[PDB]
């Protein structure tokens, strides 16, 4: 807050600007596919 | 205890396996090394 005060008037203790804080926490997108080792033997494509 | 502990038993490294044979499957079959699940032999029935 800006106050406005005059001339010969007593100053009040405006309120100090405030910090906020974001958390921006980390987390584990996986991906887990169980292939089978028959497709990736078996197969020409490299499925892999 | 009369040097009867110095006398180690030397145990042959050669592991002998009882149930090893030549495979007479392999031998009188045909064996054929392949890339795939599935393999197709054509065998002609015949008629000409």
């Amino acid at each position: 807050t800006v106050n406005h005060g005059e001339e010969g008037k007593t100053r009040e203790q405006t309120s100090t600007p405030q910090i906020n804080e974001v958390s921006i926490k980390l987390y584990p997108v996986y991906a887990y596919p169980r292939t089978t080792q028959e497709i990736v033997d078996f197969s020409d494509v490299d499925i892999l | 205890a009369d040097g009867g502990y110095t006398v180690i038993p030397e145990l042959n490294t050669e592991i002998m396996r009882m149930l090893t044979d030549e495979s007479t499957m392999r031998r009188i079959c045909t064996v054929k090394k392949i890339s795939s699940n599935e393999f197709k032999q054509l065998v002609s029935a015949g008629g000409a």
